[PDB]
């Protein structure tokens, strides 16, 4: 009657904080993630230090003109106790060292999938940066009379596309590695089981 | 054949270019949850349906069961939480 | 310049420098437009002389050095920077109302075929 | 420095260098939540 | 009986209009900020000719190697219309 | 009664919809309070 009352419609409200308070908790939302600045903020990179990589950025990660809000998360990542565990002595140190060391950094992405791609792990895919401006060209000296001869040839290639063809000749793009739904069957036919652990006892003690 | 005999000098910038675009309505909160699942919940009262032949087990499943079910239909109300719709040069070409 | 109007009147995407579209972004007084990136740099754009000059090295050299110090890249910031001008329900009645309305039609479909039987 | 010195010709790519050798679906409800509370409804219970 | 049969609809679409009724309420996060750059967007901006503000700023709201694009923003706010796009002579 | 039941269900539909947002209060907004004079207490 009014003995009834006390934890009742204290109830109707207490478990609906309840709700609301496991409503909210999830509604904001090498490879680690997929966006270049996403990894300025993680943990940081191995590259071959004393590189001109290693050179160029310092000259122009802190450049801040010409910082474009990775070089110089970059560049505190990687001076981390004078480059301390970036450590290259013989260049295949750091191209070794932190695949369970988990840092991150890369070639050109055709020297990487060179690599990679001639591995069994495919957890190495780390995204793609490379310098916009600085790269490998081709070296003569002046005075040879032989430059538009040969860079003819060079920009033919492309116009064919056959430097194309080359680059997939003896490197393919394609490879052996071409590159929130399930919670309820977690504990779902655990209640089949509580179904059984019930009924069934129900029916042999019956029959006991 | 701006080589074959005559020269340019070397980059001032490289190639691209350019891609001009000037700049359903409430189905689209169920198409962030899988579809299947929907009728993995209307199978499973044929399952309950069986329990025919205590009953307060069966209730009690429920009360716990639907519970994240609620929640489920709760949770993708934050769907921007975290013209152009597509950005692919193959994509648009559909 | 067709291309202004006929992709501003018309679902045209068009093929030109991404620059000239960078310059109608910082032009127009309202933000009204998409871009989508491009990027190859295995190809380039020189700058074309006479066929024999004493200097052409010694000019390409400043154009090397001049993008080796980036200040190339702040000449492309001068007339085109990075932000520019453009920074880049309650009708929702009927469509769940209408899906049930087949049962709602066949409820007296399923009554009178059992009450006249 | 080079190409003061000795002429070049055109790029064809670009550059890094880095490292190249070989050698749930409902629990993020539990996250900010501290699970014994399902206890003490179950021992609110009697 | 036919309590079965109609009886979702107060279920289902009720929940539904619960669901609008929610997060739209969300989605909602005199003076309105204390920026000279969120209210930008507010129009119709009252401004004098001829004077300091009008001539220093305009040095400022240029030269893009200034890297605060708040002035630059703010200058291209009154820029157009020749400089004279809703603007007054003194103040 | 039928007609009181109408201010019942309205509080029963209105109440809960207005327990929503404060939710956002608890879930949205180191540091917290910026003024010298707040940080001298």
């Amino acid at each position: 009657a009014m003995r009834i009352v006390m934890g009742s419609w204290w109830l109707f409200t207490l478990i609906v904080c309840s709700s609301y308070t496991a409503n909210l908790a999830a509604f904001l939302t090498p490879v680690r993630t997929f966006q270049d600045l996403s990894k300025q903020l993680e943990m940081s990179y191995g590259t071959v230090r004393d590189s001109a990589v290693y050179e160029y950025f310092r000259a122009k990660g802190t450049n801040p003109l010409e910082q474009d809000s990775t070089f110089a998360e970059l560049w505190r990542t990687i001076s981390k106790n004078g480059g301390a565990d970036n450590c290259v002595s013989n260049p295949s140190e750091g191209i070794r060292k932190a695949k369970k060391g988990n840092y991150a950094f890369l070639w050109d992405v055709a020297v990487v999938e060179y690599a990679a791609l001639t591995d069994d792990d495919c957890s190495v895919t780390v995204i793609g940066n490379s310098i916009s401006s600085k790269g490998y060209g081709i070296a003569l000296q002046h005075g040879s009379p032989y430059r538009d001869l040969f860079s003819q040839r060079i920009l033919e290639l492309q116009d064919t596309g056959d430097l194309d063809v080359l680059k997939q000749k003896w490197w393919p793009h394609t490879g052996r590695c071409d590159l929130s739904f399930a919670g309820v069957f977690c504990i779902l036919a655990i209640g089949l089981l509580l179904a059984c652990l019930v009924a069934a006892l129900e029916l042999w003690w019956n029959s006991n | 054949e701006r080589e074959s005999v005559v020269d340019f000098s070397k980059r001032y910038m490289d190639y691209s270019v350019g891609i001009l675009i000037k700049k359903i309505s409430i189905f689209s909160l169920f198409a962030p949850f899988d579809f299947a699942v929907w009728a993995c919940i209307a199978a499973a009262i044929p399952v309950v349906g069986v329990l025919i032949f205590a009953m307060r087990i069966v209730m009690g499943s429920w009360w716990l069961f639907t519970l994240i079910v609620c929640s489920s239909y709760t949770a993708n109300l934050a769907a921007f939480l975290t013209p152009v719709r597509t950005f692919q040069d193959l994509s648009k070409q559909l």
